[PDB]
């Protein structure tokens, strides 16, 4: 031996004392509490309301927006025979070349 | 329902022909629609007709929020933070309608193919065309100007593009 | 007579074929009877250990716990840079970098030629 | 974003004034409040940032990371609740403490806009980890495993700081829309090479790169619970985001410096997929398998394209909840046997049935099973490759084809074969590890349903 | 499976392992009856006609030359029992094998829901915990000072012992479980 | 309840270091054969035959 | 789905495998004639009727176990044994 | 005759079953309650010219009533 040292002590079995644990704590009503808040909590509040929240999201992102402008340009621009696509982002005739 | 435009979603006349049997022996697929019409599609259009009832109850509009035009960063001069963040935004804005243009030919060309079917290769070659037109003009816009991609770098590009074409008009008329 | 069984890596050598099963000294029974008496022991400890009433939990095997030492943890000590494995580590660590280098370089140099001399075909090329 | 910031540093008193049964009930309630609060912040705009104030700002990019980290806290909460039944009342404060701490390190990381004040919580977040895994580690090899990765870590980053100091003076700014705007191109000389050297190995050193990534088994198999579920799902993710947020100003020389970190990066995923096909120990071939999707994201954002970095960012999301869910489910089958070794204990889809349902889930999650989005974001990653060079698809489906191996290697050892006889202690599994891997689990699936929400701000 | 092995096998054991591969290994390649029944009285017939000998050296290399000639003319795939190893329905039911450790963990409502079966159960485990000692001290009593030299285990001597080292013996699963 | 001395160790050179190594594996002294020294971190883990 | 097994009914079979067994005499047979010491037979012969008992059962007896099992007693053990037959 | 049957205990796994699932639909059935009651009742805004001299909110720029709220 080499020091006064305890022994390696046995892993305590939740069941033994509480055949119905949830495996929480050692105390049965605040074991019994602890799941009821985390199941409730997390499942019912988390899960259920922030998936609709998200589902129901407005549209921020523009998409339908976008949607819109581009069935409005298309119907303007084959309208009047122009091309459904410009050739350049910008205009040349406000933008000056280096010669 | 039709609540969409026609000329821009368009679709060619639809020609059915009319039901000319050479035969005694009655139709089972008639037979089917006759009661599939009357055990699916009257409860639904009963129950469709009580929900639309409900809803012209309390009618209410939404609108399209229309975005003023603003300078851009060709106009923009260096280091001027507040017109180039305007015009950076007003260019985002441009691409993703754009990108939607793009959407909504290649929606215009799967439909006419499925369409037509097992002619497809001559009849909707029309709108292989535009998509031709529109997509070649979309990646000359916006081609591969990376992840972190801006007004100022469609620019740069831009200018690239012009040189390069008046250098070759140059050469070749000179 | 028949054509013979000739062993391999993968294709051990039966037991009945050996021919050192037929060639028996006195010697080598005393070793296998050593080797059983080894087995007996080590059965009859763990038979003790797993029949006991009041043992709850996992009996630890020494031989176990040895070999993920030794597959593991007892690797670097017993490390010594020889020729064969500076050769070894310099080869299978560095020459697939730069091999595969290569190749991408290449096929990238040809891309990018191609693509300044207008030959490629990027049409309907707009995702990236 | 103080709406959730503070909402943290008020977890800290009431954590530390909490009766000394109800510190877990509490801080787990708090949490999962504080998570629901957060989930606003998904309605980020099209165009341009939520810019709150001068000082914290969110992006498409920042809120699935912060919902990530404010979602995994009561997770670990409760592991730590599994492993810490017999610790005194002032360590468990003190545990919980850290995980807080942790935590609000994290989040104003993520919401930081200047890249100075981004490094010093990156780096703050260091103290925590290294106490928690030196501190509450099991083994002899948490001293070593925390030395490891601390001076990996700092050895790193100190040059990034370095750098960063170097780019203010010169620039006039390190805000992150200013550096954006007036970007400008980087020449091809020694100076910016060393300069990309500095920031890209910094975080390359955090993502972690191949040849740079021991610290990363040595800290996950030596850490506890809640140690490697922080480690492998949110800290890892510190060198992605710092990597899509750092590399504005590197261009164009980016397009040069890559090539050997995409080698190593391609060449490790294989490496470590091999290493994990021979692996003794369950946390070792979890940690490898995080090395070899965090390589993946490096090639992503190394290749820089408008369709890899949607991969990486659901990537990203999808490996954090991936990894932390297999870490808690090894954690569980150690907790039983009180051992790593994978070989030990077998038959365990005979005893415990619903713990081999979250088996095979989990492992379906890792391989990329169709439509989830770990296959979303590794797709969205190998068409951008393939679209660079056309033999990184044969890298990637080698990579592929090596991960579904051992993926259900693993999964067929644990699970199914002839229950050890000798293990007479495996008792049925409880409602928390139930609900842990219940948790775990849904969010990826509802993502999968809802993908927009990560696909970062290019989408 | 039930008997502990010995050192070695002995001529005897050896010649008659190879005779029953041979009928095994002909059954498989004679696939109808009577002609397996006369080829396999044609190969007793060869083992009888090299049954007496008294040179043990010409025996030994009779049996390795009849060992190259079975490997040589063997059955690629010789028939198998299917619950025998390699057979097609061998460890089919090793995933329904549950142990009675595995039985006490059960919930108190499970438990009531079978009374009868758990008063037994205590009642074996009553006797399990009272022989355990006995069982120990027999073990320890015969064995010799260097240990054990073979993995056979002694009977019970007395009238109320039991085998030592009986528990899971006994109780293990049934082969068909469920 | 494993002990330092029960864990493996280096290449064992004299012929005491190998019976104790032989000892250590519940193996015999003539049986007990190690990896040959090249330096490849094998140590004193014996070199069982390559069956399956 | 198929019939259990019984004590009664392996012992049957196995003397009947045994009385249609042409080197024993069907009279002087019983479940305690050891097939060496009061039947005559050798290790051959023993052989055969192990093989012909693992035919009619439709099961392998393993060479370790049926090298001992000299009586049709101990072969009705041994198959009741291995099939869990108590009754 | 029959026999017993050895099982691991399915009790613990059921109940997290039945509490899960209960936990699920304790808010679960009332949201989709409240959907449908809102998408029969209370119908999506329909698209319209804004009125000149008009100047409309964020949640009149948006269409379903959820979302607008
Ligand atoms: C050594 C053998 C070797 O060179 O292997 C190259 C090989 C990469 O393959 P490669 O693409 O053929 O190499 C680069 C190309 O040859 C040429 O690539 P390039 O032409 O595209 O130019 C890029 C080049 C530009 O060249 C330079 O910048 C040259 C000047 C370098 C200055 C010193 C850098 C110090 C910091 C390095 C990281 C320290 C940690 O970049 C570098 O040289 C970067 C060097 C560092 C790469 C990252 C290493 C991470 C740790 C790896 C595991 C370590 C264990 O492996 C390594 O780089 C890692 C070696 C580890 C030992
Ligand atoms: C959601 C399910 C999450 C996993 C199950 C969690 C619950 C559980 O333990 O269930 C078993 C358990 C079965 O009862 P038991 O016999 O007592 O359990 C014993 C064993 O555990 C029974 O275990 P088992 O082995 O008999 O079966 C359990 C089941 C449980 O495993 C699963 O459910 C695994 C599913 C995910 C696989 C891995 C991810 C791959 C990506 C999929 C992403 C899809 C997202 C879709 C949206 C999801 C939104 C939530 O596993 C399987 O069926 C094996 C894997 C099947 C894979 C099928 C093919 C997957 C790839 C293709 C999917 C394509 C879908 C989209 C198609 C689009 C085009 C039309 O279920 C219940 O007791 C359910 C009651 C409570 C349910 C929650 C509340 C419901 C009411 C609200
Ligand atoms: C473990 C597992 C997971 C456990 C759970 C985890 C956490 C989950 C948390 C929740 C996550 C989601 C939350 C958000 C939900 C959401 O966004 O929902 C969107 C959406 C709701 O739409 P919305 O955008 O809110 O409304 C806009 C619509 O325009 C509005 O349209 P409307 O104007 O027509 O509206 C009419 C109204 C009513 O319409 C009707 O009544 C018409 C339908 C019947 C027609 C026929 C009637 C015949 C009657 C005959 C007699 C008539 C008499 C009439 C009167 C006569 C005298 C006057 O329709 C509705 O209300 C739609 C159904 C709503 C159901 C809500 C589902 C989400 C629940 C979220 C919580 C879930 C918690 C867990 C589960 C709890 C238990 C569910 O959900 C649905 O529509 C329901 C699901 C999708 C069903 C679509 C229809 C069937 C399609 C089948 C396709 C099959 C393809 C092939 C498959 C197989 C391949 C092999
Ligand atoms: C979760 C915590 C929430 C805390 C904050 C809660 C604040 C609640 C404030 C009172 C509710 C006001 C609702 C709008 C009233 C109608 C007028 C209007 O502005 O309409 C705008 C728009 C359009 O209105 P409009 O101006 O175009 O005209 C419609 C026609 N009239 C004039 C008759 C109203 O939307 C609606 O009118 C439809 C409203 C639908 C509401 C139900 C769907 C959402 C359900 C949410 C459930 C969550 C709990 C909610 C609890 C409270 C419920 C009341
Ligand atoms: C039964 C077997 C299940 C397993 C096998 C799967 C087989 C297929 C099962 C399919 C079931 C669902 C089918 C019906 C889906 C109905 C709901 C769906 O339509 O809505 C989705 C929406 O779902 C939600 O968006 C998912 C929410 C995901 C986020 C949840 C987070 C919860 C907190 C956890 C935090 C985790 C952090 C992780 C990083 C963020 C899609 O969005 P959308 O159709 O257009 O919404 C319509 C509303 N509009 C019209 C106004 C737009
Ligand atoms: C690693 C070994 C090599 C690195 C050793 C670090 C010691 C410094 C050596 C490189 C110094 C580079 C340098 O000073 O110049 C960079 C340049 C100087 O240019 P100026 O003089 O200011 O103006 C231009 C003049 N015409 O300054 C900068 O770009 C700022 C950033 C430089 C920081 C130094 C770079 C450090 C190298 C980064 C490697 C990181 C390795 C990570 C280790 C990981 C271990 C697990
Ligand atoms: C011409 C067709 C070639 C086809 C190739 C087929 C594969 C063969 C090449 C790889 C086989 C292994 C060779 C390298 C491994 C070293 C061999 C070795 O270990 O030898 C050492 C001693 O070291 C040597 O003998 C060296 C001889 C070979 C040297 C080869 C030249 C050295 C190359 C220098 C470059 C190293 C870095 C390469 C990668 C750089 C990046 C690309 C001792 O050997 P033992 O195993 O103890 O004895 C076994 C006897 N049969
Ligand atoms: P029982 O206890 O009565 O004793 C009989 C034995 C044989 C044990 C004797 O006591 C004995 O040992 N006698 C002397 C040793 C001896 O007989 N040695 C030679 C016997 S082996 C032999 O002769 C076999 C040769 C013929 C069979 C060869 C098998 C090859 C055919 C393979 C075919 C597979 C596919 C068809």
């Amino acid at each position: 031996i080499r020091l006064q040292e305890d022994p390696d002590p046995e892993d305590e079995n939740l069941y033994e004392k509480n055949p119905d644990s949830h495996g929480y704590d050692k105390d049965p009503i605040v074991d019994l509490w602890n799941m009821r808040v985390v199941f409730f909590f997390g499942f019912s509040i988390v899960l259920v309301l922030g998936s609709t929240f998200v589902a129901y999201l407005p549209d921020y992102r523009m998409q339908e927006w976008a949607r819109r402008e581009a069935e409005r340009l298309v119907k303007y621009r084959e309208a009047n025979g122009l091309p459904l696509m410009e050739s350049n982002c910008f205009d040349p005739n406000k933008i000056q070349l280096p010669e | 329902p039709d609540s969409w435009d026609k000329d821009v979603y368009p679709e060619p006349p639809r020609r059915t022909p009319a039901p000319a049997p050479q035969t005694s022996l009655p139709n089972p697929v008639t037979y089917l629609t006759k009661i599939f019409d009357l055990l699916v599609d009257r409860p639904v259009t009963l129950a469709r007709e009580f929900i639309e009832q409900q809803h012209a109850k309390n009618r209410y509009y939404y609108y399209h929020r229309e975005f003023r035009r603003v300078p851009d960063i060709t106009e923009c001069e260096e280091k001027d933070i507040l017109c180039m963040f305007e015009a950076e935004m007003q260019w985002r804005r441009d691409y993703k309608v754009d990108q939607e243009i793009v959407n909504i030919i290649q929606e215009r060309l799967k439909a006419c193919q499925q369409r037509e079917g097992e002619s497809y290769r001559q009849n909707c070659a029309k709108e292989l065309e535009q998509f031709t037109q529109v997509s070649k003009a979309f990646q000359d816009r916006y081609s591969d100007l990376g992840a972190h991609y801006s007004a100022r770098k469609c620019l740069a590009k831009q200018k690239q593009r012009m040189l390069a074409e008046r250098k070759a008009a140059k050469e070749a008329a000179a | 007579s028949f054509p013979k069984y000739k062993p391999s890596r993968l294709a051990t050598l039966p037991a009945t074929l050996d021919p050192a099963e037929y060639d028996i000294s006195p010697e080598t029974r005393k070793a296998q009877a050593e080797r059983l008496a080894i087995r007996s022991r080590l059965k009859r400890e763990y038979l003790l250990q797993y029949n006991d009433p009041n043992r709850l939990g996992v009996i630890e095997d020494p031989a176990l716990i040895r070999w993920t030492y030794a597959r593991s943890a007892n690797i670097y000590p017993n490390f010594r840079p020889t020729p064969k494995t500076s050769l070894l580590g310099a080869l299978f660590g560095i020459g697939p970098l730069f091999f595969w280098y290569y190749v991408f370089k290449t096929d990238r140099d040809k891309k990018e030629k191609l693509i300044q001399e207008g030959k490629l075909d990027q049409t309907f090329n707009i995702s990236y | 974003m103080l709406k959730i910031i503070i909402p943290t540093t008020m977890l800290l008193p009431m954590t530390w004034m909490s009766k000394h049964n109800m510190i877990w009930i509490n801080a787990t309630v708090h949490s999962l409040l504080i998570s629901l609060i957060s989930l606003s912040l998904l309605n980020q705009l099209g165009e341009n940032s939520l810019n709150f104030s001068l000082t914290f700002f969110s992006d498409s990019l920042s809120a699935p990371l912060l919902v990530l980290t404010t979602w995994l806290l009561p997770l670990m909460l409760m592991a730590s609740q599994s492993h810490l039944s017999k610790e005194t009342t002032t360590r468990k404060k003190l545990y919980i403490t850290m995980l807080i701490l942790l935590q609000l390190f994290l989040i104003m990381t993520f919401t930081a806009t200047e890249l100075i004040l981004f490094y010093i919580l990156f780096e703050a977040t260091l103290v925590p980890t290294l106490i928690i895994i030196t501190r509450w580690g099991n083994q002899t090899e948490r001293l070593n495993a925390g030395l490891y990765f601390l001076f990996y870590t700092l050895a790193g980053s100190l040059p990034l700081l370095v750098a960063l100091v170097y780019i203010q003076n010169t620039t006039g700014s390190l805000n992150f829309l200013i550096i954006h705007y007036w970007s400008h191109p980087l020449s091809n000389s020694w100076s910016n090479i060393f300069m990309w050297l500095a920031c890209i190995m910094a975080f390359m050193v955090k993502m972690p790169l191949y040849g740079l990534h021991l610290w990363l088994p040595k800290a996950h198999v030596e850490a506890p619970i809640a140690g490697s579920m922080v480690l492998a799902a949110v800290l890892l993710k510190l060198g992605g985001y710092g990597m899509m947020r750092i590399t504005t100003i590197l261009n164009p020389l980016t397009n040069y410096m890559a090539y050997p970190f995409l080698m190593l990066s391609m060449w490790g995923m294989i490496m470590t997929s091999s290493i994990c096909l021979r692996q003794t120990d369950l946390k070792s071939l979890i940690a490898y398998s995080s090395v070899s999707h965090m390589a993946l994201v490096i090639v992503a954002i190394m290749i820089q394209t408008p369709w890899s970095f949607m991969g990486a960012t659901a990537l990203m999301i999808a490996h954090g909840l991936t990894s932390s869910m297999l870490f808690c489910l090894a954690n569980t089958n150690y907790e039983r046997v009180h051992s790593r070794t994978m070989i030990l204990a077998r038959g365990l889809q005979t005893l415990l049935p619903l713990m081999a349902t979250w088996w095979l889930v989990a492992s379906l999650t890792n391989l990329a099973l169709p439509p989830s989005i770990n296959l979303i974001g590794e797709l969205f990653i190998i068409t951008a490759s393939f679209s660079w060079s056309n033999i990184t698809i044969i890298l990637m489906g080698m990579n592929m084809m090596i991960t579904a191996l051992y993926s259900l290697y693993m999964l067929i050892t644990t699970q199914r074969g002839k229950y050890t006889h000798h293990i007479n202690n495996i008792k049925p599994s409880f409602t928390r590890e139930n609900a842990l891997m219940a948790l775990h689990i849904l969010p990826l699936l509802l993502l999968t349903l809802n993908p927009k929400m990560i696909l970062g701000p290019l989408y | 499976a039930f008997s502990a092995p010995a050192a070695y096998l002995t001529h005897q054991q050896k010649v008659l392992r190879l005779y029953k591969r041979a009928l095994r290994h002909l059954e498989s390649w004679c696939v109808h009856r009577d002609k397996y029944r006369y080829f396999a009285c044609l190969m007793r017939a060869r083992f009888d006609e090299h049954k007496n000998e008294k040179d043990m050296v010409k025996a030994t290399q009779l049996l390795r030359q009849a060992e190259e000639e079975f490997w040589y003319g063997q059955h690629p795939q010789p028939y198998i029992f299917p619950e025998s190893p390699g057979g097609t329905s061998y460890e089919r039911y090793e995933c329904y094998k549950v142990p009675e450790w595995c039985l006490d963990d059960w919930h108190p409502s499970e438990k009531a829901m079978y009374p009868d079966y758990f008063a037994k159960r205590e009642q074996w485990k009553r006797l399990r915990r009272e022989s355990w000692e006995r069982e120990v001290k027999q073990l320890q009593e015969e064995t010799p000072p260097g240990g054990p030299r073979t993995e056979a285990l002694p009977p019970a001597r007395k009238e109320g012992d039991l085998p030592p080292l009986w528990w899971h013996i006994v109780t293990r699963p049934r082969e068909r479980p469920m | 309840h494993v002990t330092k001395d029960m864990f493996p160790g280096p290449y064992p050179k004299t012929p005491e270091e190998r019976a104790a190594a032989a000892k250590k594996y519940n193996m015999r002294v003539e049986d007990y054969e190690p990896y040959p020294d090249d330096g490849m971190g094998y140590g004193d883990y014996p070199k069982l035959p390559d069956r399956s | 789905d198929a019939p259990p097994l019984t004590l009664e009914a392996i012992k049957d079979r196995v003397l009947y495998v045994l009385k249609l067994y042409d080197k024993i005499d069907p009279e002087k047979l019983s479940v305690n004639s050891h097939f060496m010491k009061d039947l005559g037979l050798d290790s051959l012969d023993q052989v055969e009727i192990i093989m012909a008992m693992e035919d009619e059962f439709g099961f392998e007896i393993p060479d370790i176990d049926a090298e001992k099992l000299m009586c049709p007693q101990e072969i009705v053990d041994y198959i009741a044994d291995k099939k869990d037959v108590y009754e | 005759k029959r026999l017993f049957i050895i099982k691991p205990s399915g009790f613990y796994d059921r109940r997290f079953l039945k509490l899960m699932r209960f936990y699920i639909l304790l808010t679960g059935i009332p949201v989709a309650i409240g959907i449908t009651l809102v998408n029969v009742f209370i119908g999506e805004a329909e698209l319209a010219d804004i009125p000149e001299g008009y100047v409309p909110e964020h949640w009149e720029y948006f269409k379903h009533p959820i979302s607008r709220w």
